[PDB]
C-alpha cells in the first residue's frame, strides 16, 4: 500500500466546496488516504 | 512493373493489344513452298507397354516376372530402372544420337 | 542525381507516390476536422562533413543480420578463403567423452572418441570455435564419388592454412569424425551452420569473422568500396543436384540443403558433407534421400541427416562450375548466383 | 518485398464467360497448389485436370498425396486478367496477414493451425467448373488440425478394412458425415507401408519394460477417474493384458552405461510422434485475428500468421 | 425492337453528427482535458469533510 | 508492432519494483490486440494447469517478450508479428545453461524451481528460456524418470551442457506435477506396439511388403514380436476402430513434445555465449 497523506497548504486554497454532508466513515473504501482527526493534531503542522 | 530478387532489382513492361479480322471470309493464305529436312528419323522403334500401367498381371508371378525380364530386356525403350510408382517410366539415355 | 531517364530514374530513388501520401494528410488542409459545411583540405574535409549531412537528411535495400564471433584459427581460416564460402560454428568438446559413453550402442568403444580429441589438441598445436567449408571437405574427401577434386581440396590446404602440418589435423580431424561415426554422437549433432563470409579481422591465433546470418549475399558491406561484391562459391565434391537427377527441368525457386551421410561398418567408417540444390519442399526431400543414399542404409538406424540453408528465388536458378585459384592450386568449385541464406533445423531418418 | 511477397500470377485465359469471371472474385481467399514455385502460371497448371495422372483421376486418399508434392499457396487478389497468389512455403506477407475463407463447416479459434484436406464431406465436395473453359478447380477445405488428424485416420483405416461404422465425427457437437467413397489400391499401400515402418522403427528395447507396466495400468484406471477416462470403453490394452502376462529381463547387455527407457521415448517421438504429420501434410499457418473475435465462423475470412 | 433499362433515382444518407454537449447527460460529466494524459502516473484529488 | 499491458492502480512499492525487476522475460498474451489487461497474462488466466496443461496452453496463447516497462502500462513487443517488424529484442537468461550464438531457443515451464504481486494478488509465472536440443532433453528424462517411479538409477540425474553440470534433482512435488505426461506416455507406446502385434500376424500379406518387412524383422522385429510374444500369448477384436483414436492421439502428442523454437539469437558485437542473467539479443526474421 502507497497511501500519501494528502498536502495541507493546497487544500489551503480549495477549488470548490463540497455540497452534500455525511458522517464519512460510515463508507471508506471509496478512498485511498483516509484520516479521523480530533479538532486539531500535531502532524497538521 | 517492379519485382525484387536475388537482391538485384527488376523491371518489367507490358502492354495491352487487341485483333479483329475486319474482313468477311478469307482475307489470308499460307501456302508452303519446300521441305527442309524432316525432324523424325523414320525409323523402326516399336512400342513396350511395360512402360505403360493399368493391365491386370497375368496370374503366376513366376511367369509374369518371367515374360517382362524376357521382354522388357535390352530393348532399345523398356524401363531401365524398375517402373517408379507414381509419375512415369523413363526411356532408358542413348549415348549418342545420329 | 537528377538524371534525364526520368520514367524509371525516380522510381530508382528509393518516388512522386511519396507525394500520394504527403498531399492530402500533410500539405492540405487544416483538417484534422475543421468545423461544418586551406587550399585543398576544407574543401576535402568539409565534403565529408557535408556527406554526414547528406546521410543525415533522409534517414529498396533488403535487411541483413550481420554476426561476429572471435574465433580461433586451429581448425578453421578465414584468411586463405575469400569471401562468399560457407562457415560452419560448433559446441564445446569436453562433452564429446561425455555423451559418447552413454548414447554408444553395447559393443563398441567408448573411449574412443575421448582420446581422439586431446590428440587432435596435441597435433593442431605443433572452446566451441568454427570449422570452414572448404576445410571439411578435405578431412571427408576419402568418402566421395568425384575424389579428384576432393584431392585437390586437400591439395591447397596444407600449403595455405596457417599453421604447421594443417594434413596432420585434416589426418586427425577426419580420424575424429570417423570416431562420431563409431561412438553413435553423429556430426550433425554437433556442426551448427554459420553464415557466408563478408569480412574477417586478423590477429595472432584469433579471428574476427563477420557473417551474414540471414538475407541476400550480393549486396552485403563487404567493406571494400571498391568491391563491395560477393558470390556463393562451392567445392565439387559436395554439390548434388536433384533437378538432373530426378528429371524436373521446370523452372521456380531452388532450395539449398545442407545433408550428412552416414556409413557405419566395423572400424571402416565414412563421412560425406553435401549441399543439395532442389526444388524440392522439405517435406519432399526425404523420398529423394532414400533413392541415393539407400546403399549406405543397406549396409547399416539412421543414414542421413539434413537441414535447411537457404533458398535462390530465381524463377530460373543460377549456377557455375569453374576452377578458381585458392593460393597456387586450382579446385573444381561451383558458383551459386543470387542466393538469399534463411538456415533452418536438423532431422533424423532411422 | 521478394523474400516477403513472392506472388505467383496464374494467368487467366482470353474468353471467359461473365458467369465464369464472376466465379472468380467468388473465390478470393482460397488454396490454390502451384506446381513450382514460378512467377508465371496458368490456370491449366492449377486447376483439376492438371492434378490427375495418365488417365487416373485420384481418389480423395490419393489426392492428399499430391497436395504434399506442390506448394499451397492462398489467393490474395484476383484481377480479370490474372490471379495472385502468395506460397505459403516462402513467407506469407511483410506484415504477413493473409486471409483464407472458410469452405469447411467448422469454425476456427484464434491459435488453431490450419491444416487443409481435400473435400470431404458429404454436400461439400464444391468445385467451382469453368464451362466456358473446361476447367473443374478443386478448392481444398480448411480445417482445424484436431480435425485433419481425425479423418486422415477415419479415410486410411477404411482402406484397411478393404484388404480382408467409421465415417461419422463430431466436433464440438456437430454430427458431420464424410463421404463414403471408393479408394484405389496404389494409393492405399502408399499409406499401409508408411504406418508400418515407421512403427516398426518405433519400437526399441526399451519398449519390453514398458509393456511390463500394462497390469499396472488396469490395476491404476479402476483407480483413478482420470486415467479411466484415459484408456477407453474400446482400447487393446485392457485387452492385451488380460492375455499377456510379460517379464522384464533380469539383466541387459551394457545395461550400467546406457538408458533404456530414455532411448525409446526418442525414437517414438522421431517416428511415431511425427506420424500424423507423414500420412497428411503439415499446418503451416495458424489463426491469429487482431480485435474481432476469438472464433471465426464459417464463409467468414479469417486473417492469417506463419506457423513454425 | 427498342428497349432500355434504367436508373430512376439514388438516395444516399446523412450521418448524424452528435456533440456531447448536446445531451442533458452532460450534466453529469466535468470534462476537462489533458493535453498530455500519458505522461502522468497516479492522480489525485484531495477532499476535506 | 507492440502490444500495451495495462497495469492496475494500487502498486505498492516492491511491487512496482518487481515488475522492474522482470525486464525483458517472456509473457503469453491471449489474442494480439493493442489494449490488454494484466490479468490475462497472470497464472489465474490458465485455468489450475499441470505441466501438460500449460504445454497446451502456451500453444494458443500468443508468446510475447516485454521491453521497456512503464509505470502505468506494460509494453509488449509480439514474437509472432512485431518481431517480423521489429527486428532484435533484448530477452533475459533465467536458465541455467548458457545461450551459445545462433541458438534455436524454446521456452518451457519452470519445472525446476515466479513474481507474485501482493498488492494486485496475482502470480506471474514466467516460462524458462531453454535452447531446443536441452529441452527435447530435458522433458525426455523427466518423463523417463516419471516412469522408474512407476514400479531408480544412479544415472539420469545429471545432464552436461557446455561443460558444466545441470541438476535435475536440486522433488516430489515435480514429480506428481509432470504425472499427467506420465499417464500418456505410457499409454501411447503401449497401445501402439499391441496394434503392430495384433496386425502383423493378422495379415503378413506378401507383395513386397513383407519382403520388406521379415528382412526388416529378420532378428530385429520378429524376434522382437516372438520375444514379446514369448511374454504374451497369440470373439472379434474392435481393431479398425482402434487405429484412429490411437493416430488421433499419438499425433496429438507430438505437438505438445515438439517445444518449437521461436528465438533465434543473432549476436553482433557481443559475446558469443550469453551467460545465465544476462540479456541475449534475439531475433525471430530471417
Amino acid at each position: 500500500r502507497d497511501p500519501p497523506g494528502y498536502r495541507y497548504a493546497a487544500a489551503m486554497v480549495p477549488t470548490g466546496s463540497i455540497l452534500s454532508t455525511i458522517e464519512v466513515a460510515s463508507h471508506r473504501r471509496l478512498f485511498d488516504f483516509f484520516a479521523r482527526v480530533r479538532s486539531d493534531e500535531n502532524s497538521l503542522y | 512493373a517492379r519485382h525484387e530478387t536475388g537482391g538485384g532489382v527488376n523491371f518489367t513492361l507490358t502492354q495491352p493489344r487487341g485483333n479483329v479480322d475486319l474482313g468477311v471470309g478469307y482475307t489470308a493464305v499460307a501456302a508452303t513452298a519446300t521441305v527442309r529436312n524432316p525432324v523424325t528419323d523414320m525409323g523402326n522403334l516399336p512400342q513396350n507397354f511395360y512402360l505403360g500401367r493399368g493391365a491386370p498381371p497375368l496370374l503366376d508371378n513366376a511367369a509374369a516376372v518371367y515374360l517382362r525380364n524376357a521382354v522388357v530386356a535390352g530393348n532399345r525403350l523398356g524401363p531401365a530402372q524398375p517402373l517408379p510408382v507414381f509419375g512415369c517410366a523413363q526411356v532408358p539415355r542413348r549415348a549418342g544420337m545420329d | 542525381t537528377k538524371p534525364l531517364p526520368t520514367a524509371p530514374m525516380a522510381w530508382a530513388e528509393s518516388s512522386p507516390r511519396e507525394l500520394a501520401g504527403h498531399a492530402p494528410l500533410r500539405r492540405v488542409l487544416r483538417p484534422p476536422i475543421a468545423r461544418r459545411d586551406t587550399r585543398a583540405t576544407r574543401d576535402d574535409t568539409e565534403q565529408a562533413v557535408d556527406k554526414i549531412l547528406r546521410g543525415a537528411r533522409r534517414a529498396g535495400a533488403p535487411r541483413y543480420h550481420l554476426t561476429r564471433q572471435v574465433t580461433l584459427t586451429d581448425l578453421c581460416q578465414p584468411n586463405a578463403e575469400r569471401a562468399g564460402a560457407l562457415l560452419l560454428a560448433l559446441r564445446h568438446p569436453t562433452d564429446l567423452p561425455h555423451l559418447a559413453r552413454h548414447r554408444a550402442p553395447p559393443g563398441r568403444q567408448t573411449e574412443r572418441l575421448a582420446e581422439a580429441w586431446g590428440q587432435l589438441l596435441e597435433a593442431s598445436a605443433l572452446r566451441a570455435g568454427l570449422v570452414s567449408f572448404n576445410f571439411l571437405v578435405a578431412a571427408c574427401a576419402a568418402a566421395y564419388d568425384a575424389r579428384d577434386a576432393a584431392e585437390a581440396v586437400r591439395a591447397h590446404i596444407t600449403t595455405n592454412y596457417g599453421g604447421t602440418r594443417a594434413g596432420a589435423r585434416l589426418d586427425r580431424f577426419s580420424e575424429c569424425l570417423r570416431a562420431m561415426v563409431h561412438t553413435h554422437v553423429f556430426p550433425h549433432e554437433v556442426m551448427r551452420f554459420f553464415g557466408g563470409l563478408v569480412s574477417w579481422v586478423t590477429q595472432d591465433e584469433l579471428a574476427s569473422v563477420t557473417a551474414v546470418c540471414s538475407g541476400p549475399q550480393e549486396a552485403t558491406h563487404t567493406g571494400h568500396p571498391g568491391r563491395p561484391r560477393s558470390a556463393v562459391t562451392i567445392p565439387a565434391c559436395a554439390f548434388v543436384d536433384l533437378d538432373a537427377e530426378l528429371c524436373l527441368g521446370g523452372p521456380g525457386a531452388a532450395f539449398l540443403y545442407l545433408v550428412f551421410t552416414y556409413r557405419q561398418c566395423r572400424d571402416q567408417e565414412l563421412c560425406c558433407v553435401y549441399v543439395v540444390k532442389s526444388q524440392l519442399p522439405p517435406r519432399g526431400l526425404e523420398a529423394a534421400l532414400e533413392r541415393l543414399f539407400g546403399r549406405l542404409r543397406i549396409t547399416n538406424c539412421t543414414y542421413a541427416a539434413f537441414a535447411e540453408l537457404g533458398v535462390m528465388p530465381d524463377d530460373s536458378p543460377r549456377c557455375l562450375h569453374r576452377t578458381e585459384r585458392f593460393g597456387a592450386v586450382g579446385v573444381p568449385v561451383v558458383i551459386l548466383e543470387g542466393v538469399v541464406w534463411r538456415p533452418g533445423g536438423w532431422r533424423a531418418c532411422a | 518485398m521478394i523474400t516477403d511477397c513472392f506472388e505467383a500470377d496464374i494467368a487467366i485465359p482470353s474468353g471467359i464467360s461473365r458467369p465464369d469471371a464472376a466465379a472468380l472474385q467468388r473465390c478470393e481467399g482460397r488454396v490454390v497448389f502451384l506446381p513450382t514455385i514460378r512467377r508465371q502460371l496458368a490456370l491449366a497448371d492449377v486447376a483439376h485436370e492438371s492434378f490427375v495422372s495418365g488417365g487416373v483421376s485420384p481418389d480423395t486418399l490419393g489426392l492428399l498425396l499430391a497436395y504434399r508434392r506442390r506448394f499451397p499457396a492462398v489467393i490474395t487478389r484476383v484481377l480479370p486478367t490474372r490471379i495472385v497468389a502468395c506460397p505459403v512455403d516462402l513467407g506469407l506477407t511483410h506484415a504477413g496477414t493473409v486471409n483464407l475463407r472458410n469452405t469447411s463447416p467448422v469454425d476456427l479459434c484464434n491459435g488453431d493451425p490450419v491444416s487443409l484436406v481435400p473435400p470431404v464431406f458429404e454436400g461439400q465436395a464444391t468445385d467451382v467448373r469453368l464451362e466456358s473453359l473446361d476447367l473443374t478447380l478443386r478448392f481444398p477445405v480448411p480445417l482445424p488440425t484436431p480435425l485433419a488428424r481425425e479423418i486422415v485416420a477415419r479415410l486410411v483405416a477404411r482402406g484397411i478394412r478393404d484388404l480382408n461404422d467409421l465415417n461419422v465425427l463430431y466436433y464440438n457437437g456437430a454430427r458431420l458425415s464424410l463421404v463414403a467413397d471408393v479408394q484405389q489400391l496404389a494409393s492405399v499401400n502408399t499409406e499401409l507401408r508408411s504406418l508400418v515402418l515407421n512403427m516398426v522403427y518405433s519400437i526399441t528395447e526399451g519398449t519390453t519394460l514398458i509393456l511390463t507396466l500394462i497390469p499396472r495400468l488396469l490395476a491404476l484406471s479402476a483407480q483413478d477417474g482420470y486415467v479411466n477416462a484415459l484408456l477407453q470403453m474400446q482400447s487393446v490394452t485392457r485387452e492385451a493384458a488380460q492375455l499377456i502376462h510379460p517379464e522384464a529381463p533380469m539383466l541387459m547387455q551394457d545395461g550400467e552405461r546406457r538408458l533404456p527407457l530414455y532411448e525409446a521415448l526418442v525414437a517414438w517421438l522421431a517416428h511415431a510422434g511425427q506420424l500424423g504429420d507423414i500420412l497428411a501434410l503439415a499446418p503451416a499457418v495458424r489463426v491469429c485475428t487482431f480485435d474481432g473475435a476469438a472464433v471465426v465462423q464459417s464463409g467468414d475470412m479469417a486473417p492469417v500468421i506463419r506457423y513454425p | 425492337d427498342v428497349e432500355f433499362d434504367a436508373l430512376l433515382g439514388s438516395y444516399c444518407n446523412t450521418l448524424s453528427l452528435v456533440r456531447f454537449l448536446e445531451l442533458g447527460l452532460s450534466v453529469a460529466c466535468v470534462c476537462t482535458k489533458f493535453p498530455e494524459l500519458a505522461y502522468m502516473n497516479e492522480g489525485r484529488v484531495q477532499f476535506e469533510v
